[PDB]
RNA sequence: AGCCAGGAUGUUGGCUUAGAAGCAGCCAUCAUUUAAAGAAAGCGUAAUAGCUCACUGGUCGAGUCGGCCUGCGCGGAAGA
């Protein structure tokens, strides 16, 4: 509502390309397309983009700032990109990556190997950290976070994968 | 989590979430206070 | 209680005190320490005057509207928090010695030392008056 | 290098500089020794309370000694023995919470107008009338 | 020390369990004396013109207190010898049947140091046996003292002095005697075992 | 709503004068010192630090806040 009554600033160097309700962006970095919902209204006048309630629909404004938010996303995943930055408590715990494949080291008995999808550099600038990169927040949050669901962090040492920012909940075990 | 047939706000962080119809308490300060249905 | 009417009546309020005595201060909210602004401040009070208003209610349009009856240039207050400190016997006392310097340290920030300069004459500060 | 960064509130009346022995030294997080515990306190602790109440602040500074301009003769030591009455909060309900008067008053604003001072000497002087009155019980002289 | 009169037969000096008689030993030589049926540990053992004492003269003081009881009621000579010959062996271990009621009762320093002192006892000096059922000064880091005071409230117990030293922090309380059972052990899981205390009878 | 930050140095309180700590018991004690000082907010509460009761100044461009009555709904709601 007040995110969707406000215009997207969407720079020259980007291409913009709407149609019908499949919306289309092509940046610098990558390719982006999504359909937004039926009760959506776009139009780019001069450089920018605009979400409206199109008509008969009870959440117009709804549905309009949501899809102000994602084609904001959009654009700036395109212009600037995303990068998320994982981290590694544990003892021997190595984010070794070959190709696109995350050879993460969590040892818990067996090998355990993460195929990316189309679009995340993933690379390990030390050994306990991960550093993914690319144009689409959505996809690169839910990466990251498929990752650090393999080793949550724990209350008691914060042993596991854990975003570079996460503030751990660490807690005492008991009086013993 | 709490099942209790009413759910309240224990805490000042504590929230209420309306996810699939089931109103739930969500607390980010206290997870004891983490409550599942109106 | 910085309400609309009580806006409307320390703008005026606020104005008379700068409007009768000497210049006004204005300090910045960035870091007051335990010691150095707190105690600052308190000897700002000490030997500045009983009568500095060291609060801001210096809204960007409430000054325009109350202070700017005389001298008018008061409404670019986009900047940050109002320790007003005038001082009584003639213009530019020890108050105004205490912001200018304590623009640099002894405090935050005294945001340049704003001040309240009726003239707004020529390029020249009051310094050239010796015996 | 700064002033009180370890304030830790342990430390019984000023008979004796920061009585550790008595309440307990639990504010263990003091790095003071027999160094620093016989430098300046042990040599300006004489005019301010002599079996009195003087809060110690807790300034260990890293000029690699012990050293600032100390606070003035304390108004809780001034209130205290300037009043015959020694007591204070805690039974200021039912009888006398020490005394307090204009002399008092007089007497803390001349004398911890020093350091101890606050928006104005007279206003650190209603600083010392404050912590002389509010006891809970003043005699009205 | 003792002021006796030993003598010397068997000398055995040799791998931790093996022994290896020889005849005589010099200064700067470790051994074993045999037959030595009066010196405790600690004691000085000199021909009869030498060092009255010879310094060591100070070991730990027991922390952990048991009762215990063999399968029959009336094994309770043997159980007895047994724990004063072991006791014999480990200054730092006592017994003392308080006469209190009748019980016999056993001070080790530790829950394993116990556990190894009974089944030593069923092993060597076969009786198997069943074990059973003040103002406190502790010492502990810094940092468990929330914890530690968690459990000497937990424990009816009350305090005396909230005074921190240098290296630590020295805790007073005031807890029952029928109480604590296993303050020790409970204390050295809790305190990360770096904790010392005493429960001498306020 | 979102953003630039500021709370004592009479004050272990004059305190159950064993403090039970500029935010244990505690009485109450703005305590000028103010974009601020409560002798008590979650952190250590028995104690610093670094986020900070409270409060506001600075930002920032149209609405916001809680209640009360009411309709219709939502959970409570598990059996062969």
């Amino acid at each position: 509502s007040r995110v969707a009554k406000a215009p997207v600033v969407v720079p020259a160097g980007v291409d913009v390309k709407i149609n019908g309700q499949v919306i289309t962006i092509k940046g610098k970095n990558g390719e982006l397309t999504r359909t937004l919902n039926d009760a959506v209204e776009v139009k780019h006048a001069d450089n920018t983009l605009t979400f409206g309630p199109r008509d008969g629909y009870a959440d117009g404004w709804a549905q309009a700032g949501t899809a102000r938010a994602l084609l904001n996303s959009m654009v700036i995943g395109v212009t600037e990109g995303f990068t998320k930055k994982l981290q590694l408590v544990g003892v021997g715990y190595r984010a070794a990556v070959k190709g696109n494949v995350i050879n993460l080291s969590l040892g818990f008995s067996h090998p355990v190997d993460h195929q990316l999808p189309a679009g995340i550099t993933a690379e390990c600038p030390t050994q306990t950290e991960i550093v993914l990169k690319g144009a689409d927040k959505q996809v690169i949050g839910q990466v990251a976070a498929d990752l650090r669901a393999y080793r949550r962090p724990e209350p008691y040492k914060g042993k596991g994968v854990r975003y570079a920012d996460e503030v751990v909940r660490t807690k005492e075990a008991k009086k013993k | 989590m709490k099942v209790r047939a009413s759910v309240k706000k224990l805490c000042r962080n504590c929230k209420i979430v309306k996810r699939d119809g089931v109103i739930r308490v969500i607390c980010s300060a206290e997870p004891k206070h983490k409550q599942r249905q109106g | 209680m910085a309400l609309n009417l009580q806006d409307k009546q320390a703008i005026v309020a606020e104005v008379s005190e700068v409007a009768k005595g000497a210049l006004s201060a204005v300090v910045a909210d960035s870091r007051g320490v335990t010691v150095d602004k707190m105690t600052e401040l308190r000897k700002a009070g000490r030997e500045a005057g009983v009568y500095m208003r060291v609060v801001r209610n210096t809204l960007l349009r409430r000054a325009v509207e109350g202070t700017p009856f005389e001298c008018l240039k008061d409404a670019f207050v986009g900047p940050t928090l109002i320790a007003y400190s005038m001082e009584h016997p003639g213009a530019a006392a020890r108050l105004f010695k205490e912001f200018a310097k304590a623009n640099a340290k002894f405090e935050v920030k005294a945001a340049a030392f704003e001040g309240e300069l009726i003239p707004a004459s020529q390029i020249d500060r009051l310094a050239t008056l010796p015996t | 290098a700064k002033k009180v960064q370890a304030y830790v509130k342990l430390q019984v009346a000023a008979g004796m500089a920061n009585p550790s022995p008595p309440v307990g030294p639990a504010l263990g997080q003091q790095g003071v020794n027999i160094m620093e515990f016989c430098k300046a306190f042990n040599a300006k602790t004489d005019s301010i309370e002599k079996g009195l109440p003087i809060p110690v602040v807790i300034t260990v500074y890293a000029d690699r000694s012990f050293t600032f301009v100390t606070k003035t003769p304390p108004a809780a030591v001034l209130l205290k023995k300037a009043a015959g009455i020694k007591s204070g909060s805690g039974k200021p309900n039912k009888d006398k919470v020490g005394k307090i008067s204009r002399a008092q008053l007089q007497e803390i604003a001349q004398t911890k107008a020093a350091d101890m001072t606050g928006a104005d000497i007279e206003a650190m002087t209603r600083s010392i009338e404050g912590t002389a009155r509010s006891m809970g019980l003043v005699v009205e002289d | 020390v003792k002021a006796a009169r030993e003598r010397f037969g068997r000398i055995v000096q040799m791998h931790a369990n093996k022994r290896e008689e020889i005849k005589e030993v010099r200064a700067g030589d470790i051994a074993a004396a045999i037959g030595l049926k009066d010196v405790t540990t600690g004691d000085t053992l000199c021909d009869p013109d030498a060092p009255i004492i010879l310094e060591r003269m100070e070991f730990p003081e027991p922390v952990i207190s048991i009762a215990v009881e063999p399968k029959t009621k009336a094994d309770q000579e043997k159980m007895g010898l047994a724990l004063g010959r072991l006791a014999k062996e480990d200054p730092s271990f006592r017994v003392w049947t308080d006469e209190e009621s009748n019980q016999t009762i056993i001070a080790g320093m530790g829950e394993l140091h116990l556990d190894i002192i009974v089944d030593r006892m069923k092993r060597e000096f076969n009786v198997e046996a069943n074990v059973g059922k003040m103002k406190v000064e502790v010492e502990t880091p810094e940092e468990n003292t929330g914890d530690v005071i968690g459990d000497l409230s937990r424990r009816r117990g009350m305090l005396k002095g909230q005074e921190s030293e240098v290296t630590g922090v020295k805790i007073h309380a005031e807890v029952p005697l029928s109480e604590m059972f296993g303050y020790a052990t409970q204390l050295r899981s809790l305190t990360k075992g770096r904790a010392s205390y005493t429960m001498e009878f306020l």
